[PDB]
């Protein structure tokens, strides 16, 4: 539970600075054509918020990328590519730490058992003789 | 809240009128105002949009550069100079805020501006007094109709009255039809008894403030 | 980008109390941020539906808008006193290149199928004197709007020498007036004697035609 | 199976940005002499593509590095160094996760056993 807690924090930080990168990436070379929302790195948060809000308003910018930077198909695929690669693993990573706990515990539960049945079998003999 | 809509009027081509829009009961400085024209018998046409906190030079292709819209935050005041009219842009224009600021909708038209009618084409007209009375065989014992006609009108509007407006029932003022020459044209008539024709006097009163032309003409067989 | 909010239908005549749906078709991927507004004649815009679901503070519940990707549709089930209305969409970007509002949907109140009262208006000598001549055929207190203007000069139909105009439904009779003026050169006025017009409308079970000879 | 899946993704990302580095590395100090294909970082993809295509055309540039930037022996060894360091480990890493499964399974297989022989040695005593 608390073990995996730190794991996501560093990953989200990777993701945070993955943002800082893609913000530094996007802003510079996507502005001057449609520079209302591509001046500041803030636009990447917007871009997040955009994606959170299922933008389809960069569809506009995508029409503008078809007019201005068709490469942006990549630099839209990029935001999509970067997000999934990030968010899944941070989740999977935790799925794993979630799935990793119980298997030990299952064996942990079975751990105490075999010895008990043995610790049982041992004193079980001590009556038919003593 | 209140939207300040002024600076309308009639003008000739090549002319440049500045359509003023002043902020009342809303901080425009954070808001954003858009302009859209309603042609007679046509719907809206999203002209432009703008301080929009950031200085959004946003205007439709229809008047792309031909018009330039802006605003003075310091006075809570905005402007729209539709230059280069063409007469194509001759239509009643109203400016309003679909603002993405703090005070207006963000989703759409927060409110509607009073709107000022701009007529961009120049002559002087409405000289026609054409009475449309029924034939000698007017429906006897039934209802018969008669009225004047105002042809070669330019521009709209045309103020009309029947017997100096004294008779309102039956009176119907035809819509303005723009004739090939470039003059609007319509008429008006009203139903009345045949017995009321030869007895009661009927004279349609007409007024056109632009040409300031006054006309009242009677009706009879 | 580009947007073309194709609103339907063209003429929408209906009875009060009935349920009516105003549909509009999106060209490209128009999002949830759809707007529709309705205004009386010579009256200010009234934003009807915000974010395609949100009624503006004070907007009655009587009307509602639905979204189906490309298809965006508004609907009202109960006729409010504002029965006679118009309907046009508005397609937005949060802040981007494309701006568009609807091609408009005329929302007419369908009344009784009334026999349209008809009369003739021949040109006056006084009118003719100037060298311009016009014959007008009267069509007042009409229902429905669907009618056929057909003029015959000396029993011979003409083309291009007429302008057609149509009033709104009466304040009392709920019946509309239609203005049709046949107009040609003074020479033509003298060149024909028999002046007649054929009016075609549902109210005209037997279509009626009135005539006049020159002089 | 699905555990190791993420492993390669982060490694390839290391490799991706290892590219971004070696691109930032190569471009700056390999251009102005032969700057047709060393202006943009894109040239590193080209460089990849080059290596994928068994370049031996940077042999030319290598003759030009012998003329212009003999350091490029490093900045060729670099692309080679970076690639192997990356690709092997992503593979080894998986070899390991492959080899890690059975070694544990072997004990898993032996796990069921000792209890059986016990479960046997328990009913045996009656």
């Amino acid at each position: 539970l608390l073990r995996a807690i730190p794991g996501i924090a560093w990953i989200a930080l990777l993701l945070l600075v993955i943002f800082y990168v893609f913000a530094v990436m996007g802003t510079k070379l996507f502005a001057q054509s449609f520079p209302e929302w591509f001046g500041t790195l803030g636009a990447s948060m917007y871009t997040l918020f955009q994606v959170m809000t299922l933008e389809s308003w960069s569809m506009g910018i995508a029409r503008p990328v078809i007019e201005a930077y068709p490469w942006a198909w990549i630099y839209f695929v990029s935001f999509i590519l970067v997000s999934s690669f990030t968010v899944l693993n941070l989740f999977i990573g935790i799925i794993i730490e979630s799935m990793q706990s119980a298997h030990h515990a299952e064996d942990g539960e079975r751990t105490d058992a075999y010895r008990d049945e043995v610790l049982a079998r041992l004193e079980q003999i001590d009556q038919r003789l003593n | 809240v209140q939207l300040v809509e002024s600076g309308g009027g009639l003008v000739q081509p090549g002319g440049s009128l500045r359509l003023s829009c002043a902020a009342s009961g809303f901080n425009l400085y954070s808001s954003s105002i858009h302009w859209v024209r309603q042609a007679p018998g046509k719907g809206l046409e999203w002209v432009a949009s703008i301080s929009p906190s950031s200085g959004s030079t946003y205007y439709a292709d229809s008047v792309k550069g031909r018009f330039t819209i802006s605003a003075d935050t310091s006075k809570n005041t905005a402007y729209l100079q539709m230059n280069s009219l063409r007469a194509e842009d001759t239509a009643v224009y109203y400016c309003a805020r679909t603002s993405r600021g703090w005070i207006s909708y963000g989703s759409g038209l927060d409110y509607w501006g009073q709107g000022t009618l701009v007529t961009v084409f120049n002559q002087i007209k409405g000289p026609s007094v054409f009475p449309l009375a029924p034939s000698s065989k007017s429906t006897s014992g039934g209802t018969a109709a008669l009225g004047c006609l105002v042809k070669d009108y330019f521009p709209e509007p045309v103020t009309v009255s029947w017997n100096s407006g004294a008779l309102t029932s039956g009176v119907h003022t035809f819509p303005a039809v723009l004739q090939s020459s470039g003059l609007y044209s319509l008429s008006s008539v009203v139903t009345v008894p045949s017995s009321s024709l030869g007895t009661q006097t009927y004279i349609c009163n007409v007024n056109h403030k632009p040409s300031n032309t006054k006309v009242d003409k009677k009706v009879e067989p | 980008s580009d947007i073309q909010m194709t609103q339907s239908p063209s003429s929408l005549s209906a009875s009060v109390g009935d349920r009516v749906t105003i549909t509009c078709r999106a060209s490209q991927s128009v999002s949830s941020a759809v707007a529709w507004y309705q205004q009386k004649p010579g009256k200010a815009p009234k934003l009807l539906i915000y974010s395609a679901s949100s009624l503006y503070s004070g907007v009655p519940s009587r009307f509602s808008g639905s979204r189906s990707g490309t298809d965006f549709t508004l609907t009202i089930s109960s006729l409010q006193p504002e029965d006679f209305a118009t309907y046009y969409c508005q397609q937005y970007i949060s802040y981007h290149e494309p701006i568009t509002f609807g091609q408009g949907t005329k929302v007419e109140i369908k009344r009784t199928v009334a026999a349209p009262s008809v009369f003739i208006f021949p040109p006056s000598d006084s009118q003719l004197k100037s060298g311009t001549a016009s014959v007008v055929c009267l069509l007042n207190n009409f229902y429905p709007r669907e009618a056929k203007v057909q003029w015959k000069v000396d029993n011979a139909l003409q083309s291009g020498n007429s302008q057609e105009s149509v009033t709104e439904q009466d304040s009392k009779d709920s019946t509309y007036s239609l203005s049709s003026t046949l107009t040609l050169s003074k020479a033509d006025y003298e060149k024909h004697k028999v002046y007649a017009c054929e009016v075609t409308h549902q109210g005209l079970s037997s279509p009626v035609t009135k005539s006049f000879n020159r002089g």
